[PDB]
RNA sequence: AAUAGGGAACGUGAGCUGGGUUUAGACCGUCGUGAGACAGGUUAGUUUUACCCUACUGAUGAUGUGUUGUUGCCAUGGUA
RNA sequence: AACGAGAUUCCCACUGUCCCUACCUACUAUCCAGCGAAACCACAGCCAAGGGAACGGGCUUGGCGGAAUCAGCGGGGAAAG
RNA sequence: GUGAACAGCCUCUGGCAUGUUGGAACAAUGUAGGUAAGGGAAGUCGGCAAGCCGGAUCCGUAACUUCGGGAUAAGGAUUG
RNA sequence: GUGGAGCCGCCGCAGGUGCAGAUCUUGGUGGUAGUAGCAAAUAUUCAAACGAGAACUUUGAAGGCCGAAGUGGAGAAGGG
RNA sequence: GACCUGGGUAUAGGGGCGAAAGACUAAUCGAACCAUCUAGUAGCUGGUUCCCUCCGAAGUUUCCCUCAGGAUAGCUGGCG
RNA sequence: AAGGCUAAAUACCGGCACGAGACCGAUAGUCAACAAGUACCGUAAGGGAAAGUUGAAAAGAACUUUGAAGAGAGAGUUCA
């Protein structure tokens, strides 16, 4: 398919993709800000400590009602949350971002995450049950992702 | 459209519940449950002065 | 490896309730094999599903 | 009911056979556009009325 | 099978809880708070 | 008790499915039918519901013996065998 | 010591309470042929939602000073 | 007389109704993990006086004003239904 | 089993995972359950709420009365 | 720049001929918002297995609950 | 005990039924629901889609079961 | 007059076939261009939708890698 901003160093920069993966959008977007521009083997070591609640992920845009925590002072912010499902999937395919990279003959120990974006998926539906005999929808909000991994030289 | 465009049987809500006083269809069930009935405004409705 | 079928089939051939049946978890891939009723009666004869008798309700006091 | 007359269980035999998935090859055929059976009556969702 | 749950069933239904979700909300004069305003 | 706890006493059916029309309308207490009026001789159709004719006119069934009239008529009801 | 008078959408119902008024039940009196009427009387009578912004009360904070910490001064604002 | 989930007054005993509040437990609320709606919505949201459709948030003239926020809160939005 | 008892409480036979989820901490505010010295309705439209008495035995019983009732009246004493 | 098979000017003729509103109609999507919420009926815990993966499955051992007007064993009606 | 309850049957819209509240009659009752006559009538609210250029007012008379409206004149425009 | 018959010119929005249209072009046209009086609701009378388009051709992505799979990366098909 076609990405956004196909790479300027096209032989020596790798790329991956995942579509219609059931995570929240507002928790997959805001774990993607926190690793944007980070070296991969530190970013892989980052997302493990998110799920083990050692090193949080700050919420900068979608900060409605999010309770404070102390680990967010590293990122200059007061609110944080530890997504152990959202930082699972894009841990699970930074595995599959570099599994393509050395398949193209690239030294993976110099990769940094250049580009990453999250964009929503068609919201699949099921229904709730409310008062006075009314129905409202439980709408899941899944999301696509997209990423470019670039060696620095 | 000669005369028939009115083979959908309906009535107005008749009270200020929170919708317009346009005729709404009856029943339940299908997606044509409380939609707009005849009148020139509405989807699936009659036309203004249907030609003769 | 479900054993819910053996839990049901034993408590109609031992004439007992579903609770009281069954000790011995060591031959688990042996008692999961037999899903019949005639092949489940060998496991009583081999002593792998036992009766495990009734809880005590002494009328001493 | 389990006390049913004959003209019910030869009606229930008809609403049990026609509640069935499609064979897969007819989706491949020429000149159709159907891709899933939509008349599948699910026994808790949608009920018959006798 | 392989594609009997993943390519037969994924078109079968997948919009069947949207049997509208409601028929209108016929809640029938919920101004039960009798108010009567000073007469 | 007027509402949802009254629906729990809905247990015995009233309209079983009829024998001629086949429409779930055979009223069992009164031994008649809704759409066709079964113990009557004539078929209950009316003009006030102009669609209910359209559900059950000639042409909405199979027309098993008027696929045979509307084809034999256009040759004039021949009765002989054929020529070889 | 004094038991001063007042206002703030007749301060104050997503603060409460329902006693009276002011629905539908009912009784008496007077008026009316009658249905019913009665600032005449009595008894019985469902009180909805704050998660939005603001105000406020608390709580991390933010900028500017090179990073950072300790000890401090006080413009102001409150007031017994 | 009896009887009454009937209505009213007093007395005895009693008590947190109160003087005057305090403490303890459970389930919440709170925070994290996962799933995640609706109500409502011109644009939005600091105040005083003035005039004005005679009681503004937005105009006039003044007083003044910092990001993004959480737990509450029931004065206002002549709030919402 | 206890007890007059198919009352409540507990256990075996026979069932299930606490009712469409858990982990951590134990603020306000509620929700449900309690206790409180001294006073005892002063609260409030109102003794509403909560409390008090509650089973058995032996005593003991008034006004009134249609002579059946009031009545388990009230007021006590005992209870392992 | 996409697009892949039809279109426009001029003289005349004919219109279901032009949208910001109608608590418009159908359809779509936010803001609220990762917020409210997942709180009626006491309660789970340890090891092993199958497994890519276990607070929620199975199996055990223990702790419990319903407690014979049952959270048990069976039917009518209804469900098919 | 003027007691409670299952199934069968009867009574149908100006009609059923009522130990009487205008309750009940499929969440609908001071007259049920479904379809048509019917797109029922409305002196009454809500709306009524392109641009420029020229001219540009009226709330008064008389009469009306007229006072939220219409007729008549007045005032306006277009055509000569 | 108190008995009777009768083709033609004439009416047709149901029926079998047809032909044409200064029409409508998928929220239009009938409700229905498709498995529409179908899915669905209502005890019943009855109410009743949504939904047309790959390409010229299926030539519908063989094969290799990662992951349990969804899904990616290469390769390929096609002018695309
Ligand atoms: O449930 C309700 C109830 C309460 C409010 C609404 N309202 N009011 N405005 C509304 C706008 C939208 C939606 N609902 C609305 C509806 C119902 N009750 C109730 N309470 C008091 C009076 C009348 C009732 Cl019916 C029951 C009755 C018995 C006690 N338990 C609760
Ligand atoms: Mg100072
Ligand atoms: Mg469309
Ligand atoms: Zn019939």
């Amino acid at each position: 398919v076609r990405y956004s901003l196909d790479p300027e160093n096209p032989t020596k920069s790798c790329k991956s993709r995942g579509s219609n993966l059931r995570v929240h959008f507002k928790n997959t977007r805001e774990t993607a800000q926190a690793i944007k521009g980070m070296h991969i083997r530190k970013a892989t070591k980052y997302l493990k400590d998110v799920t083990l609640q050692k090193q949080c992920v700050p919420f900068r845009r979608y900060n409605g009602g999010v309770g404070r925590c102390a680990q967010a002072k590293q990122w200059g912010w007061t609110q944080g949350r530890w997504p152990k499902k959202s930082a699972e999937f894009l841990l699970h395919m930074l595995k599959n971002a570099e599994s393509n990279a050395e398949l193209k003959g690239l030294d993976v120990d110099s990769l940094v995450i250049e580009h990453i974006q999250v964009n929503k998926a068609p919201k699949m539906r099921r229904r709730t049950y409310r008062a006075h005999g009314r129905i409202n929808p439980y709408m899941s909000s899944p999301c696509h992702i997209e990423m470019i991994l670039t060696e620095k030289e | 459209s000669e005369l028939a465009g009115h083979q959908t049987s309906a009535e107005s809500w008749g009270t200020g519940r929170a919708v317009a006083r346009i005729p709404r269809v009856r029943g339940g069930g299908t997606h044509r449950s409380g939609q707009g009935a005849f009148g020139n405004m509405c989807r699936g409705g009659r036309m203004f002065a249907p030609t003769k | 490896s479900m054993l819910r079928l053996q839990k049901r089939l034993a408590s109609s051939v031992l004439r007992c309730g579903k609770k009281k049946v069954w000790l011995d978890p060591n031959e688990t891939n042996e008692i999961a094999n037999a899903n019949s009723r005639q092949q489940i009666r060998k496991l009583i004869k081999d002593g792998l599903i036992i009766r495990k008798p009734v809880t005590v309700h002494s009328r001493a006091r | 009911s389990s006390h049913k007359t004959f003209r019910i269980k030869r009606f229930l035999a008809k609403k049990q056979k026609q509640n069935r998935p499609i064979p897969q090859w007819i989706r491949m055929k020429t000149g159709n556009k159907i891709r899933y059976n939509s008349k599948r009556r699910h026994w808790r969702r949608t009920k018959l009325g006798l | 099978g392989v594609c009997r749950k993943a390519a037969q069933p994924v078109e079968a239904g997948l919009q069947i809880p949207a049997i509208l979700g409601i028929l209108g909300g016929i809640l029938a004069l919920l101004i039960l708070i009798l108010l009567l305003l000073l007469f | 008790t007027k509402g949802t706890s009254s629906f729990g006493k809905r247990r015995n059916k009233t309209h079983t499915l009829c024998r001629r029309c086949g429409s779930k309308a055979y009223h069992l207490q009164k031994s008649t039918c809704g759409k066709c009026g079964y113990p009557a001789k004539r078929k209950r159709k009316y003009n006030w519901s102009a669609k209910a004719k359209r559900r059950n006119t000639t042409g909405t069934g199979r027309m098993r013996h008027l696929k045979i009239v509307y084809r034999r008529f256009r040759h004039g009801f021949r009765e002989g065998t054929t020529p070889k």
